[PDB]
């Protein structure tokens, strides 16, 4: 573990944890007993802007961005109920948390798209 | 003295001057591409190349 001195500056801060190449189990689900996500966290690695084709319809695709603004990306401490479904299956119910964060990228032009990234 | 359009003759025999001279224009005309194309770059659309 780490104090914040031991983060402050260093970019750190804004990088989700992150699990060695060992730990590759599996956790068991009682489907009797009740879960919950004491810590979402995610981290962005690249934005794409999908293009506008132009009046010329043509299909557009996804390209890369520069990230104008700096490390300040990441949704850390998201938490809710990880109810067990009849069918067996899970989904995750977020309540609070830092859920959004306003991101700002620029493109080949030098146009810069913000847009709040989020999972509210 | 000079009719203007003989002013340049004073360089006729001054290599100096004359190399003086045509370094000044080497200038302007290195000076004219340089600015012609920020003019392009400040109005040139990349948007699409088809
Ligand atoms: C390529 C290089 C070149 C060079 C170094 C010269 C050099 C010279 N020429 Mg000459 N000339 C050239 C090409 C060239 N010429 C061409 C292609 C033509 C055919 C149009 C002529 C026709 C010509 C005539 C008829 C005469 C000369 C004369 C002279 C001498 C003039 C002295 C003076 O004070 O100029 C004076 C120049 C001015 C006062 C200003 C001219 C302003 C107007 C017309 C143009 C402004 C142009 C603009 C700023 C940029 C032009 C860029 C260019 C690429 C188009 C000088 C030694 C004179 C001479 O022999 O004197 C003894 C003379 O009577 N030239
Ligand atoms: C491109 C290069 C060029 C060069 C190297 C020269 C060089 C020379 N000129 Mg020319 N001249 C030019 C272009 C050029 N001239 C043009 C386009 C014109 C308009 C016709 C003239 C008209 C001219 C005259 C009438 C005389 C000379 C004379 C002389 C000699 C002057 C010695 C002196 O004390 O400077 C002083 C004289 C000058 C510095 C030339 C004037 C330059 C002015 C016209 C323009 C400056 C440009 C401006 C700030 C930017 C433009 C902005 C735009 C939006 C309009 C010298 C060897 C003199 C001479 O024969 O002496 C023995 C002389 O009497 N020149
Ligand atoms: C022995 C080698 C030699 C070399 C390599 C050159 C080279 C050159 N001469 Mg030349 N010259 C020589 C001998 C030589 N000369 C002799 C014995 C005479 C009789 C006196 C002349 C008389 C002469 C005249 C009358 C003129 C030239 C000009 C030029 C230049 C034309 C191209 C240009 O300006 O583009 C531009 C490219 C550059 C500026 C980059 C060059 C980077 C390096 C090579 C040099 C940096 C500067 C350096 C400290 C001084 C250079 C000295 C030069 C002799 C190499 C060029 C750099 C013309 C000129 O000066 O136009 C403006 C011109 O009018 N020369
Ligand atoms: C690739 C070849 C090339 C050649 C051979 C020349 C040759 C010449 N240039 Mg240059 N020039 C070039 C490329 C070239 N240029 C480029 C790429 C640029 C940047 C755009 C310039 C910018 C430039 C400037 C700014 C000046 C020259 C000047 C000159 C002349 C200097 C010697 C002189 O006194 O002539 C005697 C001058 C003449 C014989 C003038 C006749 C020009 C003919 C060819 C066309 C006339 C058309 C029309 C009347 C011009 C419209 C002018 C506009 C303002 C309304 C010479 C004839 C100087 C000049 O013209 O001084 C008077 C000058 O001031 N040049
Ligand atoms: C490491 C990566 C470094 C990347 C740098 C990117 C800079 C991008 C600038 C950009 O995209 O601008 C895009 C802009 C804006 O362009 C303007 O945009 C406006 C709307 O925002 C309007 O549409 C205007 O009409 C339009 O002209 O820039 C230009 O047009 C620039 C011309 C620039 C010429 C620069 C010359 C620099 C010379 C330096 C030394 C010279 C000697
Ligand atoms: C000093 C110095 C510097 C700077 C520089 C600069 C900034 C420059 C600029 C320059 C420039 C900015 C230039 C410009 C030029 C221009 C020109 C040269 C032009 C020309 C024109 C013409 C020639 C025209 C004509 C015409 C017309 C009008 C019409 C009809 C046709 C014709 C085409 C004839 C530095 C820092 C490096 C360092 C060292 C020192
Ligand atoms: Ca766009």
């Amino acid at each position: 573990t780490l104090t914040y001195d031991d983060i402050v500056g260093t970019g750190l801060a804004n990088k989700c944890p992150t699990l060695d190449d060992t730990a590759r189990g599996a956790y068991p689900i009682d489907s009797s007993q009740t879960y919950r996500i004491a810590r979402l966290c995610l981290q962005p690695t690249t934005f794409l802007v999908k293009e506008e084709p132009k009046n010329k319809r043509q299909e557009a695709e996804f390209v890369p961005t520069k990230l104008v603004t700096r490390e300040t990306t990441s949704l850390d401490q998201i938490q809710g109920e990880l109810k067990v479904n009849s069918d067996g299956s899970l989904t995750f119910v977020e309540e609070d948390g830092i859920d959004f964060q306003p991101v700002t990228v620029q493109m080949a032009g030098g146009e810069r798209i913000p847009l709040l990234f989020t999972v509210k | 003295g000079l009719p203007w359009y003989r002013v340049h003759t004073v360089l006729i025999n001054d290599p100096g001057r004359l190399i003086a001279a045509h370094l000044m224009h080497t200038a302007l005309v290195a000076g004219w591409a340089g600015s012609m194309a920020l003019y392009e770059l400040a109005t040139f659309d990349p948007s699409d190349p088809v």
